[PDB]
């Protein structure tokens, strides 16, 4: 389902690896909504003006 | 300001679509992370392939 | 380290009960980013004013 | 309007003190559950108190 056979033997060191992906997600998300988000606020802004 | 809405909506279409690819693909690996950790949380090893 | 002893013999609920809090986490910080962003927007505009 | 500005830099503060509290809080409940799901994702149920 990810990786394809991709060292399951012994993972370990994959779920940390999975981590910092893990950390990675709210990173990546944080900012890309807070971006779409300051822009809809200016986009309202641009619209009243 | 028409224009810049415009641009502003190309800007909000790119940053949808790039944070719902993102947040598909790491909550992938964070449900693969959790499977790992849920059915082999070392599990594996009372497994011990004996 | 969180509790004292805290219904160790089954704990699965509260795990459960994390993971809501960690979605409350995500909701209550992007409540309060585009809020106070948005007033200060509101404050800029004042500002100009 | 300049006391609209003293109220909304109060409202800036009260936000600021929100999110803080809220995000360390709930950042340390991460940590917690990260530790439980970790060393005891239903390891307990192996162990199953037998």
């Amino acid at each position: 389902r990810q990786g394809r056979q991709y060292q399951a033997e012994d993972l370990e060191a994959l779920q940390n690896e999975l981590e910092a992906r893990q950390e990675a997600l709210s990173l990546s998300v944080n900012e890309g909504g807070e971006r779409r988000m300051e822009m809809r606020q200016e986009l309202e802004q641009l619209k009243q003006k | 300001l028409r224009q810049r809405h415009t641009e502003l909506e190309r800007e909000v279409s790119r940053f949808e679509d790039q944070t719902q690819q993102q947040r598909q693909q790491y909550a992938q690996a964070k449900e693969s992370l959790t499977t790992l950790n849920r059915l082999i949380p070392q599990v594996t090893l009372l497994l011990d392939e004996t």
